[PDB]
């Protein structure tokens, strides 16, 4: 089932001739990422300078990982991404990520 | 990122030179520039609220 999510990244200038476009294609089965939630999305709020300013905040605590586990003699060996399958192409559209955010660090 | 020129054309500098690029042969409206206005509704920055 392919799905059309419009934030997946275009990366800038990585193609041929570091010109193209290049984008990435996730194929993912079960167990493919984890997210912990020690605390859900909360709303709080604050008042400041004698009730003359008025703050809204948004908190959470929580994280999420993409699924890998080692595959060589150590437990953190050789890692492999456990359920995801990364396809990298090409594309005309107009790149998501600047060059110099897609370059290697 | 919410003006498509012919099959996808021009630059990004001047309306009368991309409109320049347009010829009668290859530029026509077509479902691959339907698809390329679509897109173009769907990627942009500020997205394009859909009808339903």
């Amino acid at each position: 089932i392919v799905k059309e999510t419009d934030n997946i990244p275009i990366y800038e200038n990585l193609g041929a001739g570091g010109t193209a476009e290049v984008t990435p294609v996730y194929l993912c089965g079960a167990q493919a990422l984890a997210v912990a939630y020690a605390k859900r999305w909360k709303t709080v709020t604050e008042e400041f300078d004698y009730g003359d300013k008025y703050g809204v905040a948004v908190d959470g605590i929580y994280g999420v990982r993409k699924i890998i586990f080692g595959s060589g003699s150590g437990d953190t060996d050789d890692l492999k991404d456990h359920g995801v399958v990364t396809g990298f192409f090409a594309t005309t559209g107009a790149a998501t990520v600047a060059a110099a955010a897609a370059a290697e660090n | 990122d919410r003006v498509y020129f012919g099959a996808g054309v021009g630059s990004g500098t001047d309306l009368s030179a991309d409109l320049a690029q347009l010829d009668t042969s290859a530029d026509l409206f077509n479902v691959a520039a339907l698809d390329g206005m679509i897109l173009k509704a769907k990627t942009c920055n500020p997205k394009i609220r859909p009808m339903r």
